[PDB]
């Protein structure tokens, strides 16, 4: 299918940036 | 696209600098 | 700081050291010395002489192309020197 | 109390030269390896498997002796003495390029038992084994270089032969067939290198320039006692400097010399893997974005496309006299010339 | 530690760490047997390398048919 | 606390955590294999084997598939191009998803044997400490290794119960999955006899099952268990590893050079081929026959197979690749869809003339074309002043013999030009460029992309193999050396043996 | 049968054995003689 | 053939002489050897 | 059933922080322009 | 040329007009250059072989030095008593200054050949 | 013992190299590998 | 009372004898004509 | 230029990957500290 290409790396960083924010909050209360 | 890719970097890498030289953990004494 | 061989210095500014060595060193340049000049290298080696490259009239290279055959190669180009 | 103990004992004592069970495979094959290599460039020919002259003997200085590889159409062979080739005859053998696959195989087992060695006496004196372990890079080259491949190409014929000037053509049919500088480990491999030089003067000269006054001497070498507990220079006034005038510096003496270790192994390293895949002609050859612009537009031109010009002046100018057995015969008009030269 | 079903059945399997038998045991016939397997594999490395010709042995393609 | 580099060594007292964490790597290696087979089966174009075979496409899994048996798909097409086939349950989408299938429950075995780790069976019973017989492990594990090499060969390879593996004539042209009956004698250890493969799994199996029965009973000689630190898993690592990255440069060295088990229908001709013209000589025997038989030239080159004609093209050599141009042959110079022809030149006095063929270390190589006995006679030359060469004054042409253009003759010097640059590339193919917007340059095939990451591998794990090696000979002082290590152990002539205290002077 | 490189396979392989055995034969001698005093 | 003798003539002589000239004090050295 | 003893804390200083992102932003400027290519 | 490739076409011009490698200064510069990274290497793996243990296997072993004590971190005796015997004892340095000096010295003077 | 004085063998040493290698100069220029 | 004949003697002459020969064999060689 | 499209992506995992992996281990190292 004709697709934006840049699609994939909108989708990859909307879910990578957010995600990676949270994780790091955590793992760093953990240890606390 | 590739050109603002190749500068990003550049300019992080610039940016890590400052941080590493003013933003070091300090060297202490014993 | 030592493990019982006798030093360097003791032994070869020693009489006994150059009483042999006076003879073994010269012996042993004389002997290569004559290796060559006798021709012998050449021979053991298979090395050509200057005049053994090539054949008179020939300017090709006596280039090995054969991997089994490559022994009876290497004699074939020898005749066509003798 | 048996014979093994006893030849143990006997190995490993302290003498002008320690032999260990390691040295029953270093010393033989590290000798032979040097032994091949001058018998070879004093009175070994390279006419039957290159057309070179590579011996004192011939001609040949320093710089031009070689023991060269084999002809190409001995393939991959062992070249054994007894092999099918050479079939015992040692003269035939020299001159069908067996001394190149004696030293490289007895330098390969030599290299082992080198290793070996810093592994036993490392053991028997009580530290740890890094010494080792940091030779572990020399090994990847050689083996890459001088094994791996010339067995991805058609034969040894490939591999670099050992000379001074053999190397030096070695580096230039890489650049020209290879572009090899083009490629990320071969850099990878040059800023280990580089780097490691710029380590080993930059760390002598800031430890010769930060010594603590310990006699009275203007040579400064005599105040130092192997024994003495103390630090010999002042880590803190080397640290203010370099911080001063670099903007950082080591302030950790372990870490310091681990990274001397580390930077160069780890550059030797990664040059190995590139060769490994040039050992498949898996080149870092081309930019694909940059051909296609330039065959449609004569008027881009980069320092990229003018040296795949030169790359393509090596080749064919070097390709006949390099590859004799494949009988190139490029007549003068098919040569890739610029105007004038 | 949880003792289980499965586990009480292989437990004679994880029972002897450590045992050993005395000297040297079978050592020597270790020895022979790599030894013979340094050969073995020599001559299938020398048939590959085509160092060891044999009758009958074409390393060849051609050899599927 | 831990630097980043040793976060999993607290594994190595915990045979639990050690399981769970083995799991979870089967899990992850067995669901990538079925998601890279489903990938490859949602590219995969089945309609041609001839010139768009599995190995131009960029196809890595489905060739190791097709090896050991599995060759159709549920959608009804067989990769050797037989239609309207049924393979049961094992096509490739069924192997795909037993793989999915297989990750998922070692996933939920790792998480049960992560919770439980405090197994009693971990316990070394005497003292209670978490202890491993390895030793008897060891056994165990070689047992059982002989068992199922030895089935392998017995069952599945002779077909006895099983499909066989794939065998194929020498050139490539009519491989199957065919059952093969073992080789015992001598031709056995010839890489290209497929019965080898079989009689070496038979026998090795058997010695397997018997040297897994020594290990199981036989306790290690105290000499040796002290020698290697037999109590000491790291030591099992050490070995292990030494004994992996040695079966990764065989498996890269086979791939490359080729044998029974690397069959060119599955992988690409190699680049051997290419450099002893191997297919040419081939395809020659065969027009050389039909024209003693008394065919025309035309009707000869006719009768030569394209999927043969195909093997005698330069781009299908995997040596022609780049580290960098990625992705499938077909991406490079295109689907083929046509065999040309044979192309023969002669110049304007009738001799026949040849093309110099590109070797495999040239990126680019000049037009030079000779005649049967290697004389010059025509080039495309490079400075055009002095030229004696051209075609223009050689007044070349070209002709071809079968394939698509059969039977054509051009004598316009810019197309005969044209067709003496391909030449040199071997036989001469239509492609299509446009499909997958190829770019016209070469790329390697899977028999080339294998072998450079398993030599790189290899060449990776003998460092990890030196490396815990050391840890396991050095363990006492890998925190560094005694403190009160005095000088005279490491002084000359102390000690009459260098580190024995006993042999003091 | 029993071919020319069968046969120079077998030189090969006693030349080695040769080679060993006597450096471990030389070896084991010398031991012997000039043992460690404990 | 004759060249060969040419060449280990002057090693062959010069071994002798090492031998004659250091023999005496190698006795001692075996001796010592228990 | 008791918790598991192995458990240890990681760590990475500051300065290897700076080290490691070095590292990886270096080795993207390297290799950026061959997967451009 | 202030580029990657333009470096590269500076040397490999400059090997066609000079033969650089057929020149004894660049060969200096190789065995001043490599020579480093050789030596770079060995006294990196011998003092990290010679660390006197301070820590746990649990801890990396840099955090056994601390910045500004007045002790050594590593044992040289044990390194040179490693060094002498790997090759013979009078090809190992005892005396750290002179082995820094040897350090600073053979690169520094194969680049000035270089250049 | 330490009758020959170290000095004189080094020196006389030195200048046997010295020659050997002025030897191998010299037939730089003369004989094989001179061009001529 | 030094030892004469070593592990080291050994070594050295190893190395030693025929780098003279060498020598040899290449003065010689600077008096070939072509 | 016509470079590879996916480059892209490439080239930005390579460095957001790794890098949020030392972030990650960096700031839970401060605090337990
Ligand atoms: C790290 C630590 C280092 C420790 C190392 C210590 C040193 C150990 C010494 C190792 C010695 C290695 C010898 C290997 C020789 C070899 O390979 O010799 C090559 C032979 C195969 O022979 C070659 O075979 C080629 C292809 O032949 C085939 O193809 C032709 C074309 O159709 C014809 O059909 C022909 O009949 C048919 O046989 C050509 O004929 C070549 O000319 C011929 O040399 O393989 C064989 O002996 C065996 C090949 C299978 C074994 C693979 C192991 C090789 C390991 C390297 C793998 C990486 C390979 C590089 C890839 C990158
Ligand atoms: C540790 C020492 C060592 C090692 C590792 C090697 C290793 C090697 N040598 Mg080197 N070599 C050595 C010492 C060594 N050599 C010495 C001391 C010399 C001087 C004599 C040489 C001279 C030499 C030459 C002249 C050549 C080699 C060659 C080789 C290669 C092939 C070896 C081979 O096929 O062996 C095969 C043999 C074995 C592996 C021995 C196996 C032992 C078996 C198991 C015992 C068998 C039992 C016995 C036969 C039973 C008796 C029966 C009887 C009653 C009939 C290999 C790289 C060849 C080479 O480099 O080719 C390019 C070559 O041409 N070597
Ligand atoms: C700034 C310039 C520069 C720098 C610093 C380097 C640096 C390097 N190059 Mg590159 N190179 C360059 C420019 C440069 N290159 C250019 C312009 C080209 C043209 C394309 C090349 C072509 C090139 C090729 C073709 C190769 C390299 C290789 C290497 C590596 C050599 C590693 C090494 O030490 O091998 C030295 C060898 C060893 C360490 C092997 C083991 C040696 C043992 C220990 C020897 C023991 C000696 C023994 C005692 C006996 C000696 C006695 C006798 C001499 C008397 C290294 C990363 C090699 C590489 O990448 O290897 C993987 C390689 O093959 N380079
Ligand atoms: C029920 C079990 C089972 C079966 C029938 C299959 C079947 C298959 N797998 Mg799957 N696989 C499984 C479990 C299974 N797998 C598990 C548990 C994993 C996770 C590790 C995988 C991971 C996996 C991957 C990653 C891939 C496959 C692939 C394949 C296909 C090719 C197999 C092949 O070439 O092996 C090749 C065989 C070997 C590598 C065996 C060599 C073993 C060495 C030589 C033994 C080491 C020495 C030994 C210990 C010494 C013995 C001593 C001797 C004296 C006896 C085939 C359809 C391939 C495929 O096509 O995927 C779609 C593929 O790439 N599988
Ligand atoms: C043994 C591993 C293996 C092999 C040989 C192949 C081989 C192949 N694959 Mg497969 N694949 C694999 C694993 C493998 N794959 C895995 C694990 C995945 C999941 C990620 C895939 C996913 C995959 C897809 C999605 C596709 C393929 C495709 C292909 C084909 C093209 C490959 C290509 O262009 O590579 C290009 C390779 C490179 C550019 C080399 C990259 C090397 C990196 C840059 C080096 C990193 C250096 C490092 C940073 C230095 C650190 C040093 C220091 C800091 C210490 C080819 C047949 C393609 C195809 O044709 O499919 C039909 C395709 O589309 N593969
Ligand atoms: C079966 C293979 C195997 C296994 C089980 C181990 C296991 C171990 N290694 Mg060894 N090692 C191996 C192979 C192996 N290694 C090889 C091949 C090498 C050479 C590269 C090494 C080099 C090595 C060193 C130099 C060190 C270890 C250490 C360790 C221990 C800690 C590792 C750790 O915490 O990593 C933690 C790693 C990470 C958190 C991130 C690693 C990220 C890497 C760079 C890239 C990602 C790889 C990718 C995800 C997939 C791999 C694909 C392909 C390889 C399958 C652990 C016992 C350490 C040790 O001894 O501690 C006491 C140590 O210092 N290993
Ligand atoms: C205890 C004892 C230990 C024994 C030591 C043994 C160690 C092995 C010896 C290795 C040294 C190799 C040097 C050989 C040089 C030689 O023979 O040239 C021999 C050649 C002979 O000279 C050539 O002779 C020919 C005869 O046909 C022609 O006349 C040629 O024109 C002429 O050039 O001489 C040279 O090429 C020029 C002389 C100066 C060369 C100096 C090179 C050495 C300096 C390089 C750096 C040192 C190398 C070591 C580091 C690597
Ligand atoms: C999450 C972590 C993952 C993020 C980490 C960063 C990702 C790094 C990616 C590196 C690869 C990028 C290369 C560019 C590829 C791409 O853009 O095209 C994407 C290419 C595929 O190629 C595409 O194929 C398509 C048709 O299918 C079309 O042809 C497209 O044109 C073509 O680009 O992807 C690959 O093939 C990748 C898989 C290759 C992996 C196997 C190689 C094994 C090599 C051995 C390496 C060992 C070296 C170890 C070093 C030590
Ligand atoms: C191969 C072979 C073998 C072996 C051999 C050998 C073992 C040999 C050795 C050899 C040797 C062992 C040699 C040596 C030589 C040497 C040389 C030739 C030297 C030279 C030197 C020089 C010239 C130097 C100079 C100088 C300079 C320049 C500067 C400074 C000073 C000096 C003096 C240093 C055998 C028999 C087994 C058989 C098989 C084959
Ligand atoms: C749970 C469950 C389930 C499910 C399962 C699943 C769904 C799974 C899947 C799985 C999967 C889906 C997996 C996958 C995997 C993957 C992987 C694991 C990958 C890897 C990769 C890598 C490793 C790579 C690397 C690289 C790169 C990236 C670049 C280049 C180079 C290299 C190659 C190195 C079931 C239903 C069954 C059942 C029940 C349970
Ligand atoms: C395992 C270690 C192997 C050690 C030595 C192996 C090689 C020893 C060299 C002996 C080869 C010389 C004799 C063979 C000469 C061939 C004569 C012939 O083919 O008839
Ligand atoms: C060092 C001493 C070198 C000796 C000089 C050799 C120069 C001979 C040049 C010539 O033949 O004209
Ligand atoms: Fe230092």
């Amino acid at each position: 299918m004709e697709v934006n290409q840049l699609g994939l790396i909108a989708t990859a960083l909307f879910v990578l940036v957010p995600s990676v924010f949270l994780i790091i909050l955590y793992v760093q209360t953990e240890s606390q | 696209m590739e050109t603002i890719t190749y500068v990003f970097i550049f300019a992080c890498i610039i940016a890590l600098f400052f941080f590493a030289i003013f933003f070091r953990e300090p060297p202490r004494i014993t | 700081g030592t493990t019982g061989e006798r030093p360097f210095s003791d032994i070869i500014t020693s009489v006994r050291y150059w009483v042999i060595h006076s003879i073994t060193i010269p012996a042993l340049f004389i002997a290569g010395w004559l290796f060559v000049s006798t021709g012998l290298a050449y021979d053991v080696f298979g090395t050509p002489r200057p005049d053994s490259y090539y054949a008179q009239e020939q300017r090709s290279i006596p280039l090995v192309t054969d991997r089994f055959e490559a022994k009876q190669q290497v004699e074939t180009f020898l005749e066509q020197l003798k | 109390r048996g014979w093994f103990d006893i030849l143990d004992d006997w190995l490993k004592r302290d003498r002008f030269v320690f032999v260990g069970w390691s040295g029953i495979l270093l010393f033989p094959c590290a000798y032979l390896a040097l032994g091949g290599w001058l018998t070879g460039t004093t009175f070994v020919t390279s006419w039957y498997t290159h057309g070179l002259a590579s011996s004192y003997l011939e001609g040949c200085n320093f710089l031009t002796v070689a023991v060269s590889t084999p002809a190409n159409s001995m393939g991959h062979s062992l070249l054994l003495l007894w092999g099918p080739e050479a079939q015992g005859d040692f003269t035939r053998w020299c001159q069908l390029g067996g001394l190149w696959t004696f030293i490289a195989l007895h330098g390969a087992f030599g290299l082992i038992g080198f290793m070996l060695r810093q592994f036993e006496i490392a053991r028997l004196v009580g530290v740890r084994p890094y010494n080792a372990i940091a030779f572990s890079a020399p090994i990847a080259v050689f083996v890459s270089v001088f094994l791996i491949y010339p067995l991805g190409q058609s034969s040894w014929f490939f591999a670099p032969s050992f000379g001074v000037a053999a190397i030096f053509r070695f580096l230039l049919f890489f650049q020209g067939f290879h572009n090899w500088t083009l490629n990320p480990f071969h850099m990878m491999g040059v800023a280990g290198v580089l780097g490691g030089a710029l380590l080993c003067a930059i760390h002598g000269a800031t430890v010769e320039n930060t010594l603590f006054q310990d006699g009275e001497g203007a040579s400064t070498f005599r105040a130092f006692n192997p024994t003495q507990a103390e630090e010999t220079y002042s880590m803190v006034t080397a640290n203010r400097f370099w911080s001063q005038i670099f903007g950082i510096a080591f302030s950790n003496k372990r870490w310091l010399h681990f990274f001397m270790l580390f930077v160069p192994v780890t550059g030797l390293w990664m040059s190995a893997i590139g060769v490994v895949g040039l050992a498949l002609n898996l080149r870092s050859y081309d930019f694909i974005s940059q051909e296609i612009r330039a065959a449609e537009d004569p008027e881009f031109e980069t320092f990229y496309t003018k040296n795949l010009l030169l790359n393509e002046g090596i080749r064919a100018w070097m390709a006949p006299q390099d590859q004799p057995h494949e009988n190139f015969v490029f007549p003068e008009e098919v040569l890739p010339r610029g105007n004038a030269l | 530690a949880r003792r289980t079903w499965l586990g009480d059945i292989l437990r004679p399997l994880n029972s002897e760490y450590g045992k050993v038998a005395p000297g040297w045991g079978t050592t020597p016939l270790m020895a022979v047997f790599m030894g013979l397997f340094l050969v073995f594999l020599l001559i299938i490395l020398e048939i590959y390398n085509s160092t060891l010709i044999l009758d009958g042995v074409n390393v060849s393609w051609k050899a599927l048919g | 606390g831990l630097p980043w580099y040793r976060v999993h060594t607290v594994l190595i007292n915990d045979p639990g955590r050690l399981i769970a964490a083995h799991l979870m790597h089967t899990a992850l290696v067995a669901g990538w294999a079925g998601s890279m087979a489903l990938y490859e089966l949602a590219t995969f174009d089945p309609s041609d084997p001839v010139l768009n075979p599995m190995w131009r496409q960029g196809m890595f899994v489905l060739p190791f598939m097709a090896r050991l048996g599995v060759t159709g798909s549920w959608s009804g097409w067989s990769i050797t191009g037989e239609t309207g086939i049924d393979p049961g349950f094992w096509s490739f989408e069924g192997v795909a998803l037993a793989h999915i299938v297989l990750s998922g429950l070692l996933f939920l075995a790792a998480c049960w044997h992560w919770v439980y780790w405090d197994l009693e069976l971990f316990r070394d019973p005497r003292t209670g400490e978490p202890a491993l017989d390895l030793p008897k492990m060891f056994g165990i594990h070689l047992f059982l290794a002989g068992l199922l090499c030895f089935g392998f060969g017995a069952f599945h390879l002779t077909g006895l119960f099983g499909p066989g593996m794939w065998v194929s004539d020498p050139y490539g042209l009519t491989g199957s999955v065919q059952p093969v009956a073992p080789e015992w004698g001598p031709d056995g250890f010839n890489p290209y006899n497929p019965g080898g493969v079989v009689a070496h799994h038979i026998a090795a199996g058997i010695v397997g099952i018997i040297a897994g029965l020594f290990h199981i009973l036989v306790r290690p000689p105290q000499r040796l268990y002290k020698a290697l630190r037999m109590g000491n898993i790291e030591t099992v690592l050490s070995s292990s590893i030494a004994a992996v990255f040695f079966a990764a440069f065989v498996v890269a060295g086979t791939m490359w050079y080729g044998s029974a088990t690397t069959p060119i229908e599955l992988f690409g001709p190699t680049r051997y081929q290419w450099d002893s013209s191997y297919f040419q000589q081939e395809i020659n025997r065969r027009v050389q026959a039909s024209l003693a038989s008394g065919a025309t030239l035309e009707e000869a080159w006719s009768a030569i197979p394209e999927k043969l004609a195909f093997y005698d093209y330069i781009g299908n050599n995997p040596a022609k690749g780049g580290l960098f141009r990625t992705g499938p042959m077909n991406k490079g110079d295109g689907i083929a869809q046509a065999w040309k022809g044979h192309a023969v030149f002669r110049n304007k006095e009738g001799e026949e003339l040849f093309v110099r063929r590109m070797p495999a270390f040239f990126e680019s190589f000049p037009v030079i074309l000779t005649d049967k006995n290697g004389v010059v006679k025509a080039d495309i030359p490079f400075r055009r002043a002095e030229s004696k060469y051209s075609f223009e004054q050689q007044g070349v042409t070209v002709s071809f013999y079968g394939g698509e253009l059969n039977g054509q003759t051009f004598t316009d010097p810019p197309t005969v030009k044209s067709y003496a640059r391909k030449a040199i590339f071997g036989e001469i193919f239509e492609f299509d460029t446009e499909t997958l917007n190829s770019d016209g340059i070469f790329r390697t095939s899977p028999r080339g992309w294998f072998t450079f990451a398993h030599a790189v591998f290899a060449l990776l794990f003998f460092f990890g193999h030196i490396w815990h090696g050391a840890r396991t000979l050095f363990r006492d002082v890998f925190s560094g050396i005694d403190p009160e290590l005095s000088p005279e152990q490491v002084e000359w002539g102390f000690y009459q043996k260098v580190g024995d205290v006993t042999t003091r002077r | 049968t029993i071919t020319p490189s069968l046969k120079g396979f077998f030189i090969g392989l006693l030349s080695g054995a040769v080679v060993l055995g006597l450096t471990f034969a030389v070896l084991i001698a010398i031991s012997q003689i000039d043992k460690v005093q404990r | 053939d004759w060249r060969v003798l040419v060449v280990l003539l002057p090693v062959l002589l010069a071994a002798g002489w090492a031998v004659r000239n250091i023999l005496p004090y190698a006795v001692k050295q075996v001796q010592k050897l228990l | 059933m008791e918790p598991n003893p192995n458990r240890q804390p990681v760590e990475l200083n500051r300065t290897s922080l700076y080290l490691g992102l070095l590292l990886i932003l270096v080795l993207a400027l390297l290799f950026s322009s061959y997967f451009f290519n | 040329p202030l580029g990657i490739s333009g470096t590269f076409n500076f040397m490999i011009v400059f090997q066609a007009e000079h033969n650089i490698l057929m020149h004894p200064f660049h060969q200096l510069g190789v065995a001043g250059v490599f020579g480093g990274a050789l030596f770079c290497a060995m006294h990196g793996s011998l003092v990290t072989s010679s660390l006197i243990r301070e820590t746990t296997e649990t801890e990396s072993a840099n955090y056994g030095y601390k910045f500004g004590q007045e002790e050594e971190t590593y044992n040289i005796v044990a390194a040179h008593g490693y060094f002498g015997r790997l090759i013979f004892q009078y090809a190992s340095f005892n005396n750290s200054r002179s082995l820094h000096f040897f350090l600073a010295a053979w690169p520094v003077v194969g680049v000035w050949f270089t250049a | 013992g330490g009758r020959i004085p170290l000095w004189i063998v080094a020196t006389v040493a030195g200048m046997g190299v010295i020659v050997i290698v002025g030897l191998f100069f010299y037939g730089a220029y003369a004989g094989l590998g001179s061009s001529l | 009372s030094y030892p004469i004949f070593t592990v080291r003697w050994v070594a050295v002459h190893t190395l030693a004898v025929p780098t003279i020969f060498f020598l040899g064999a290449i003065a010689a060689m600077q008096f070939i004509q072509r």
